[PDB]
C-alpha cells in the first residue's frame, strides 16, 4: 500500500515520517470509500469486461488466434482469458491498495522472461490490457475511470 | 514488508480467491484504527528524543551498565546504546503505522540476536529499557495507541529473548 | 574454492546513524585467493569470527583445485 | 572505508589530494566514448 | 573442478606414482567417449530453450505449482523457476563434457539444499522437472549420451534429495 | 575470431600465448581451407537457401504472414527475407572466422531489444534460422554440415 | 582490436558486400602465414627475459642513462624500464599473431608519447632499445619471422617518435 | 586439461560452449593417441634425459656445483636432480593434459619465492629445464618434439 | 600508547617499523619517568583541582547551576563533578600513555550524542575541562604543564 | 590491541581508580624491558628471512610434508607455508614490542584454528616449525629477549593447539 | 628524512606537527653532528671498506667469481665492486638523513626485479653488504658502529 512505501522510504532515509506523507496517508485513509467503490464495480462486471476485451483483442490482433500462433485452440484461448483475469485481479488489488506495488510483486517482475519461455508475444498482452482499460474506463464514471486508468496505464507501461 | 492491507491481499492471494467480505471487514478495521495510528505516529515523531531519554533515565541510568563494569560504560557504548534505543522506537512506530509486525521480524530481529550474543550485550537490560520506553510512550500518546505500541514492543522483546 | 565465513564486525570509530547490521554481522562466501586478504581486513577491524567453513574446497588436491 | 560492503560505489567529490578534484571532475563530466584521451597521463615530478 | 583427466592425474598424484597403464586406459576411455560428448554438447547447446520449455510443459505446468497456491505462481517465481531449470541443464552439460560430477557437487549442490529449505521450494517437483528434462534430452541427443546426461541429472537429484 | 580471442585471453592475463593456444591457432590455420569451402557452399547457393527457408517458415508459422502478423503484406514477408539474408551472411562470417564473435558482435547482442521494438516474435525468427539450418545442412557433406550447424546452432541458441 | 580476418570482414561489411575473391585471397594469405606466426610466437614466449636483457645489454647498459643523472638510473627506474620493454615485446608478439597493428595503436601507442613526455623519458633511447630488441628477436626466429616481427617493432618505433 | 579451461571460460562469460571450442575439445580427443605416445616416450627415458641434462647443466654453469654454491655435495646434487625429476614429471602431465594448467597449479606459482627462500638461483633452474628440453626434443620425432618443446618452452618462460 | 599506534601504522602500510619510529618508541621509553612524575602530581591533587575548577566553572557559566539548567541540585552538581573526575582520570591515562588514544576510546567517541541525550550543554563541559587545564598547569612546572596542557588542549578541542 | 601500558590503563580503568604506585611499578618494568625489546626487534627485523629459512630447514624440509604426500608439496603450498611462517614471526615481534599477547589472540589466533582444520593443515608440524624458529631467534638475538620471544611463540602454539 | 616523514605523517592527518614529533625533529637536529661524524668516517675510508669487503665476499662466496657466476672476469668484478660502492654511498646518505627513505627511495625498491633481470643471486649481494657492515663497524666506536649498523641492517633486511 502507500503506507508500506512511505515506511520503507522513511527507513532508507533513516528518519520518521514527514507530516507531508502523514497527510498523504490521512488523505488515502479518507479516499478509501472511493477506491472501494471502484474495486466494487470492477469486481462486479469482470466477466463482461473480459469477454468484450478478449473479442476486441482478437479482432485487433488475429496473429495469436491464427494457426501457428500462441493462443490457438479452446484451452489456449481459455488460458489467455485466464491471464487477462489475473491481470484484472491485480488491477483491482492495486486500485484498493492505493499503490502499484502488489501488481509489481505478483505480476510484473519476470513477465518478459516467462513469456519469452512460453512463447507469448508480450505486446499482444499489452494490447489485451489496453482493451481491458478501454472497456473498464468506459464502464466507470470519468473521475473513477481516471483513477483505474492510472493503474491500467501503469500495467501497459510496464508491459511494453 | 507488508501492511495489514498487503497481508490481507497476500493471504487472499496464496489460496487464490478474490476479495471476500471478511477481507473488507479486516480492511475497514485497519482504516478505523489507522486514523488514530497517524495521530499517535505524529506524537511519537515529535517527542522521540524525550521518550528515549526518559526510558534510559527510568531503567538503565543508575545501574551497573551506565556505571563501570557494564556494557554501557564508555561513551562509545553509550552512544551505541542510545542509537539502539532510537532504532527500536522508530521501528516500533513503523510497525504501528503498518499494522503488522513483519517489519520488526524483517529488519530488526533478523540477526540482532547473534550479534547481541557475540558482542556480549545483556538481553535483560535491553528488554527492561524497551518496556520502560513502552509505558513512557503509552503515557505520552494515550491508551489504545499505547496498547498498539505495546504489542509491537512486546514483539521486539519476544524476538530478542 | 569458497569459504563460508561468519563474522561480527564492530566499527568503534564511527557511530553510524543507519542500521548497518550487514556491516556488523554477516555470513558470506569468499573465494580462496582473496580469503587471505579478507581475513586480514577482518582482523584489522578486530571482529571475532564465529565460524569458518569450506565446502567447495576439496583439500589435499594438488591438481584441479 | 568510503562505500563499505553493502553500498554501491558512487561519484565521490574529493578534496585534499590537490590533483584529485579537477581530475575527478574532468573524468565524470564526460560521457562514455567522448574522446580517446587519457585525462591525466601521469603527474609531473617536483 | 576436475575432468576425467584431472581426476586421473589427481589420483595418481595423491599416492605419488607416475602414469601407469591403467591411467592411460581411463584416459583413452575418456577420449573415445569425448568425441560424442562434444556432438551431444553442441546439440544440447542448440536446443536448450526448447528442452526447458518441454520439461516444464511435461511436469510443472498443469499442477498446483504453476497454479495459485504453489511456489511457481507469480511471474517472479516463474522466472526464477525457468532460470533454475536452465542452470540445472547447463551444469549437467558441463558435467557431461568433463566426464566428472565434481562440478555439480562444487557449484550446484553446494548450498542449494538449505536455500531450498529456507525459501520453501518443493524438492519433489524440482526432481520431477529434472527427470522430465532428462528424458527430453535423452530423446533429443540419443541413447548413450542420454545415459551420460542421465547419471549427471541423477547426481543433481541425489544431491538435492 | 580465434586469433583475436586467444590474443585477448592472453592479454588480460599479462602473459604471452601459451603453447596450447598456439597449436589451437595452428589447427584453425590448417582447417581454414575447409572453412573457405563451407563458406563458398553457403555463399553460392544463398538464393535457394533463403527461398526454401522462407517457404518452410511461412508453412510452419503462418500467423506472421497471416492478417495481424508482423510480416503482413508482401513487403513484410519480403522484408523478413532480407533479415534472413542478413543472418545467413553472418553465418558465413562466423564460418570463416572460426568463432562466433562476428555473429555475436554484429547481429546478436541487442537482438531482443530490436525485435521487441519492431513488434516481432523472436521464436518465429528462431524457426526461420532453423529452416535455414535444415536447407543448409541438407546441402553439404556430413562434417561440413556439422561445422555449419554449429554456427546455426549458436544463432538459434542466442535467440532463445 | 582486430586481426587480419576481422579487418577483412569489417571492410566487406562497411561495403555491405559479400566476400569476393580479393578478400578470399587475403584470408588465404593469412591462413598460409598463420603456422609460421604460431611457431614464432612460441619461440618468443620461450625467451622473453633473455631478449629483453640482451636488448638492454646492447643499447642501454654502460651508457649515460644508467649512470647518475640518467632516466634509467635508480632501481625503480631500471625495473620500470624492463617492464616497458617487456610490454613492447609482448604487444609486438600479439600484433604478430593477429597480423594487424590495431592493438598497438589501440593499447600501446595511445597515450604513450604524452606519458613519456610528461615523465621525462627519452624517446630516442627507448626507440634504440626497441630496435635492438627487434634485432635480437630477428636473430632468434629467423629471416621472415624476424621481418614480420620487425614490421610491428617499426610500427611501435614510428608511433613513439 | 583443455576442457576445464574451456568450461571456466564459458562460465565467466556465462554462456554455453561455442562450437569452436567444442571442435577444439573434439580435436583434442582425437589427438589423445599422439600425446599418449609423447608422454610414453618421455616416461620411458626419464633417467637418461636427467643424467645428460644435469651433466650439461653442470658443464654450462659450474657456480651451483662450486663450493659456496647451492648444489654442493652429494645430497645437494641429488636434490637438484630430484627437482629436475619433478619438472620433467610436470612436463609429462602437461603434455598429456593438452594444457599448461597442471604445471601451473603444481609447480609454477611460488617458485621464485621458495627458491628465494632456499637460495637456489632460478636462472640456473631455467638452464636445467633448457637442457632437459634440448635433450628430450633430441630424442623425439620433430613434430612431437615441437609439441613437447611448447610445454618445455612455457616452463622456461615462466622461470625467467 | 605510542607503540600500538606505530604498530597499526606499520600494519596498514604493511611494512616493518621505521628506525624513525623505533627512535620515537625509544625516546618515549626514556621519557617514561617525566610522564610518571606528571601523572603522579595529577593523581595527588585531583580533589583540589576539581574543587577549584568546578567553582571557577560555576562562577563563569551560571546557566548550568540555575533553575531549569542541567546541573541543578546536590546530586546533579555531584554528578557534574563526577564527570570532571572521569575526564581528569582520562587525562592522566593519556598523559601516561604518551598518546591521546585511550582518551579517545573511553571518553571521546559519542560524547556529543550522549550529552544530546542527557541535555548537557557540551560547551559547558569544554569550559570545565578548560578550567581543569588552567588549574593543573598552574600547579605543574612549566615544561610538564606544557605536556599536560597538550592533552587537556586535545580534550577541549575534541569537545567544541 | 593493547600494550603493557594500555593494559595497565585498562585495568585501572575497569575498577575506576587513578594510577596507583603499583601501576607505576609495572610501567617502569615495561620501560626497562622495552629498551632491549627495541634492539631485539631491530635484530629480528634485520634477519627475518634467514630465521624463517633456518626454521624450515631445521624441521620441515626432509620430512613427508616438503616431500610428496604432505600438505607442503606443491609450490603453491610451499609459498603459503613460508608466508604463514613469516606472519608468525612478524606477529611474535609485534607482541614482543608491545609486551602483551593480545595482538596474537586478536589477529593471529582469531579464526586460524578452524581454517587449519578445514584446509587440512597439520598442527603438529606447524608447532614444530614455530619452536624451531623460537630457538633460532633465541640463538640470534640473545637470552632474555629469547625468553621474550619464547613466551609469545608459546602463546601462538597454545592458541593453535 | 625525519623531517619529511614527520611532515607527511602530519600532512595526511590534516593536522600540524604534534609536540612529540617536534621533539623528535629536535633530537635529530641535535644528533646531526654525530651523524656527520659517522658520515665522514664512512666517506673517508671507502677504499678499504670496498676492497676488504669484496675480498671477504669472494672468499665467502667463491662461486659468483668462478666461471659460471655473474661476477666472473675483470669488468664483471669491477661492476660488482661498483655496485658495492653504490650501496655504501646510499648507506652514507641514510646515515646523514636520519632515516632509510634515501636508501629505500633510491636503491631498494625494485632491487629484486633488477637483480633478477641481470641474473644475480641476491643472497650474495646480502653477503656483500654483510661484509661491508663487518668492515665498517670494525672501523668505528661502539655507538657509532650501532648507528651505522642500523642502516646496514636495513639494507640486508631489505635484500631478503
Ligand atoms: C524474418 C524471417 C522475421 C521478420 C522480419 C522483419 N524484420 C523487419 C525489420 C528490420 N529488421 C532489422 C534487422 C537487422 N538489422 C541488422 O543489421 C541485423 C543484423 C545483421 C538484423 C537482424 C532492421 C534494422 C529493421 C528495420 C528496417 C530496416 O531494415 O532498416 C520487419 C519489418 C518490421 C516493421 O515494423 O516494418 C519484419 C517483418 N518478421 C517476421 O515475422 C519473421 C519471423
Ligand atoms: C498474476 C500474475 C500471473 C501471470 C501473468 C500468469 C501467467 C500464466 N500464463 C499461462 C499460460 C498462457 N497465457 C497465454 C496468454 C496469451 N497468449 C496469447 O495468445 C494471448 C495474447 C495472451 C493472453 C493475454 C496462453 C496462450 C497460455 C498457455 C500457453 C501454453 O499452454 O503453452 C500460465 C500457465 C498455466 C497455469 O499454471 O495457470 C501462467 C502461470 N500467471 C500468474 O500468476
Ligand atoms: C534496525 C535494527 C538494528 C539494530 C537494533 C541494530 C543494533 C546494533 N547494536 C550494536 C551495538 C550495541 N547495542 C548496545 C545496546 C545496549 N546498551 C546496553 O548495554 C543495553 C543492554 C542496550 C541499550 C538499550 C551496546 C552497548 C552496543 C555496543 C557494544 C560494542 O560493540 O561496544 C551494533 C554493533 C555496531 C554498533 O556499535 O552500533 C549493531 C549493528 N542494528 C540494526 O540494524
Ligand atoms: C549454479 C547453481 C545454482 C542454482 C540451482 C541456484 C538456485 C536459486 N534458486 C533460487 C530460487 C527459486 N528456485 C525456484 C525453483 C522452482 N520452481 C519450483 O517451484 C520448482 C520446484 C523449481 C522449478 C524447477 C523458485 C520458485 C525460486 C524462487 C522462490 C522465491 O524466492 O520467491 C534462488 C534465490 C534467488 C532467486 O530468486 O533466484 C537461488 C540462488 N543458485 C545457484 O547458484
Ligand atoms: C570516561 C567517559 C565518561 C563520561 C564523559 C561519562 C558521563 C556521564 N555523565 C553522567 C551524568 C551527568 N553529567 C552531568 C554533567 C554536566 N552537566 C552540567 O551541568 C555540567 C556543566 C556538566 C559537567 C561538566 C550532569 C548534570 C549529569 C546528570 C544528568 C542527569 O541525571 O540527568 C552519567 C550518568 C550517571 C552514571 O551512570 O555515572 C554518565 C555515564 N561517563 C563516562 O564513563
Ligand atoms: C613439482 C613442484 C616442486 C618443486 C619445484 C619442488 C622443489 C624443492 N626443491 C627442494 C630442494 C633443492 N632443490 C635444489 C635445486 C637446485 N639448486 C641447484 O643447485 C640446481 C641449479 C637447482 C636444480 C635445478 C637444491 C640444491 C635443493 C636442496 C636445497 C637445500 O637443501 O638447502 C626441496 C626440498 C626437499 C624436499 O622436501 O623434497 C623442494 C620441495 N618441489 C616440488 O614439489
Ligand atoms: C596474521 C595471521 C594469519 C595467519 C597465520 C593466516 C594463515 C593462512 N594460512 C593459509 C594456508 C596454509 N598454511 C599452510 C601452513 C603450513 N605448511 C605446512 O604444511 C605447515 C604445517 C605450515 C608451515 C609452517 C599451508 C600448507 C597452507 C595452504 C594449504 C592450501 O590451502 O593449499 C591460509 C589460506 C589462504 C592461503 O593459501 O594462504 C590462511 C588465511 N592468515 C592470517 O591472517
Ligand atoms: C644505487 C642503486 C643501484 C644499484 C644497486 C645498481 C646496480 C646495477 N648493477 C649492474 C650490474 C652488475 N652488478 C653486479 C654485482 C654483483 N654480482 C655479484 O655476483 C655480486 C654478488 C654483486 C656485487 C657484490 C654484476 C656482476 C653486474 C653485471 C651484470 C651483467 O654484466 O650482466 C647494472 C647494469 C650495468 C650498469 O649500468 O652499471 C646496474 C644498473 N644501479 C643502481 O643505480
Amino acid at each position: 500500500s502507500i503506507v508500506t512505501k512511505s515506511i520503507v522510504n522513511a527507513d532508507a532515509e533513516a528518519r520518521y515520517l514527514s507530516p507531508g506523507e502523514l497527510d498523504r496517508i490521512k488523505a488515502f485513509v479518507t479516499s478509501g470509500e472511493s477506491r472501494l467503490r471502484i474495486a466494487e464495480t470492477l469486481t462486479g462486471s469482470r466477466e463482461r469486461i473480459i469477454k468484450s476485451a478478449g473479442d476486441a483483442l482478437f479482432q485487433k490482433r488475429p496473429d495469436v488466434v491464427s494457426p501457428g500462433g500462441n493462443a490457438y485452440g479452446e484451452e489456449m484461448t481459455a488460458t489467455c482469458l485466464r491471464d487477462m483475469d489475473y491481470y484484472l485481479r491485480l488491477i483491482t488489488y492495486g486500485v484498493v491498495a492505493g499503490d502499484v506495488t502488489p501488481i509489481e510483486e505478483i505480476g510484473l517482475v519476470g513477465v518478459r522472461e516467462m513469456y519469452k519461455s512460453l512463447g507469448t508475444p508480450v505486446d499482444a498482452v499489452a494490447q489485451a490490457v489496453r482493451e481491458m482499460k478501454a472497456v473498464a474506463t468506459g464502464m466507470m464514471s470519468g473521475d473513477d475511470a481516471a483513477e483505474a486508468g492510472a493503474y491500467f496505464d501503469y500495467v501497459i507501461g510496464a508491459m511494453e | 514488508m507488508q501492511d495489514a492491507i498487503t497481508s490481507v491481499i497476500n493471504s487472499a492471494d496464496v489460496q487464490g480467491k478474490y476479495l471476500d467480505g471478511s477481507a473488507m471487514d479486516k480492511l475497514k478495521a485497519y482504516f478505523t484504527t489507522g486514523a488514530l495510528r497517524v495521530r499517535a505516529a505524529s506524537t511519537i515523531s515529535a517527542n522521540a528524543a524525550a521518550i528515549v531519554k526518559e526510558a534510559v533515565a527510568k531503567s538503565l541510568l543508575y545501574s551497573d551498565v551506565t556505571r563501570p563494569g557494564g556494557n554501557m560504560y564508555t561513551t562509545r557504548r553509550y552512544a551505541a546504546c542510545i542509537r539502539d534505543l532510537d532504532y527500536y522506537l522508530r521501528y516500533a512506530t513503523y510497525a504501528m503505522l503498518a499494522g503488522d509486525p513483519s517489519i520488526l521480524d524483517e529488519r530488526v530481529l533478523n540477526g540482532l540476536k547473534e550479534t547481541y550474543n557475540s558482542l556480549g550485550v545483556p538481553v535483560g537490560s535491553t528488554v527492561q529499557a524497551i518496556q520502560a520506553m513502552k509505558e513512557v510512550t503509552a503515557g505520552l500518546v494515550g491508551a489504545d495507541a499505547g496498547r498498539e505500541m505495546g504489542v509491537y514492543f512486546d514483539y521486539i522483546c519476544s524476538g530478542l529473548s | 574454492r569458497m569459504f563460508k565465513i561468519t563474522a561480527c564486525v564492530p566499527s568503534q570509530s564511527r557511530i553510524r546513524t543507519q542500521r548497518e547490521l550487514q556491516n556488523t554481522y554477516f555470513t558470506k562466501l569468499v573465494p580462496y585467493d582473496n580469503w587471505f586478504r579478507e581475513q586480514q581486513r577482518i582482523m584489522k577491524m578486530g571482529g571475532k569470527i564465529v565460524k569458518v567453513q569450506l565446502a567447495t574446497g576439496k583439500p589435499g588436491t594438488n591438481t584441479g583445485l | 572505508d568510503n562505500f563499505g560492503e553493502d553500498t554501491v560505489p558512487f561519484r565521490r567529490f574529493p578534496t585534499l589530494p590537490a590533483a584529485n578534484f579537477p581530475n575527478t571532475e574532468r573524468l565524470y563530466n564526460q560521457l562514455t566514448k567522448q574522446n580517446r584521451d587519457l585525462v591525466v597521463p601521469s603527474f609531473e615530478p617536483a
